[PDB]
DNA sequence: AAAAAAA
DNA sequence: AAAAAA
């Protein structure tokens, strides 16, 4: 699967939602 | 009652699909729009071959298409769309000949042909908008194998060249990439990847998407975002009494387009490539405008597709 | 007792727009300046064709422009500007012939022709200055599609080649980029994105921007900066009693963890003060403070 | 989140 | 400020 979160509505992009921390 | 664009689309789909065209189903409208876009771009069998500057390998496919028999009446399109016996007449009368250009038609001075070309252009725009919305809708529950990194996701949706020509500001893909890479003129339009597109059942009626509309979660999300957008956007929805399937819209995101976070160096200051970064990302918020007022909602930090997958488990 | 620079512009605007030209509205003055600039650059309908080295498409465009009907008296240019019957005479007598070069005018020795060419050049400079101010004003609330990174933002304003040829030190864009990416010399002028251009309503009368003159926040911000400049510059403006969208200038910036502690120098009525930067561009600040 | 260009 | 001059 893909865990990307593109930047939208002023939010910053995330290369991996799991690695976030 | 309706603008020229929506009236033209309604007339075309009615003429081509008889009573089989359901006006309240998004899937049926998307299929009809796709078929009409193919018809008006001469992508169906039996239409003019695109040979102007085509390479031999492309001329092979174009000649194969031209030689192939055109669709027959009663053919099944998509799931629940059936071609009428009078679709050939509509194709012959309402589709401009291959290579037609507005300048040549204007030079001719025929008002009827000018109106026909205007209707063709408006129909192409409407069909491409419906195509983009359907691409978002499909991406909500089906990852695109092509998109593996943020750079790939930057150019969603990956639609054909005709789509980009019709709606350069809503269509991404190879041609949006090419336009961005190349020289940028005054006419250059950037890819608004999260522009608000009403559902096809609303778009053909002319009803702008707003607060209070009785819509499903998936179709609202396809309207305001796509699969890889942040999950917090789901806050723009609220299930109705008894749950069921259809809920209501409680708000719409702000800054859907035109978000720039640059600060150029001036008066002895230093440039900033991104004000936000300049630092926990999960603390970010989105301004959802509701009926009462704008509220800042903390980002979920998770994709919309994965949120939908988890809530469906 | 205004300078010839402003007198020429005022006379041209009068001759071309009659009483419809309001000298107290920035938008009207910007529209008039744009029309005069496109008239003096031979860009209106029915004017000569730029076919010295035009390519096929450009040749066709110029020939169509020549063939097209020229503007006529009463035409609406913008929102509050109406052409007068004298505009044809002004275009015939004051606009130099296409391709005219000052070398040949000086060689001929005609004093009247030299004066006409000098007035044409001065008018072009004034019109381009007003164009740059209006570009800043527009960018305060709507950024150009070409500006996505700092490299792209370095060349604001993205104006035409004639604009750059008239004001190389103020105009940016493709031709400024080309000049930077080419040879440099004494004649080379560096783009100053924050050079102080007074508002057109002040510029056309020679009034220099100074502390204590009534202005609007957007007016001052466009006069001293543009949209992507740091928001701290908004401290150069202060609303009046009841605001009403009209305030007063309180300072003019100089030089026209630690990164966000950088300060700008503001010259106030007393002396130079250091004001900490805001960290957000004026465009973003205006968007967030709109409500 | 109007119209005119137009692999 | 004068000069130059896709």
């Amino acid at each position: 699967s893909c865990f990307l979160v593109v930047a939208s509505h002023g939010l910053s992009a995330i290369a991996d939602s799991r690695i976030e921390g | 009652e309706l603008p020229r664009n929506l009236e033209v689309f309604n007339e075309a789909c009615g003429h081509v699909f008889g009573s089989s065209f359901n006006r309240e189903d998004n899937s049926v409208i998307s299929d009809a729009a796709a078929f009409l876009f193919k018809m008006h771009t001469h992508s169906l069998d039996g239409q003019e071959a695109k040979v102007l500057r085509a390479s031999e390998k492309k001329r092979e496919r174009e000649n194969a298409k031209k030689s192939r028999k055109a669709p027959e009446a009663g053919m099944r399109v998509g799931r629940s769309l059936i071609l009428t016996s009078r679709w050939t007449e509509y194709c012959a009368t309402c589709v401009p000949a291959l290579g037609s250009k507005m300048k040549v038609i204007k030079a001719s001075g025929d008002a009827a042909m000018i109106q026909m070309m205007k209707d063709h252009n408006s129909l192409l725009r409407v069909c491409v908008r419906i195509e983009v919305w359907k691409a978002r809708y499909v991406s909500l529950v089906a990852l695109d194998e092509r998109i593996q990194t943020l750079e790939d996701a930057q150019w969603f949706p990956y639609l054909s060249g005709d789509s980009y020509r019709a709606c350069p500001g809503l269509v991404g893909g190879y041609f949006a990439k090419k336009a961005a890479a190349g020289e940028r003129g005054k006419n250059y339009k950037k890819l608004n990847q999260t522009a608000i597109i009403p559902p096809p059942r609303f778009l053909i009626i002319g009803h702008r998407l707003q607060i209070g509309d009785q819509v499903t979660l998936r179709e609202l999300l396809a309207s305001i975002a796509w699969g890889l957008c942040d999950g917090v956007l789901a806050e723009c929805w609220s299930p109705s009494q008894g749950d069921g399937s259809i809920g209501v819209v409680v708000g719409l995101p702000l800054q859907a387009t035109g978000s720039c976070f640059l600060v150029v160096a001036s008066h002895g200051l230093s440039a900033i490539a991104d004000s936000r970064i300049e630092t926990n990302l999960l603390e970010e918020c989105i301004a959802i405008q509701k009926q009462d007022g704008v509220i800042k909602c903390k980002r979920s930090g998770k994709s919309l597709y994965h949120c939908l997958k988890e809530t469906a488990g």
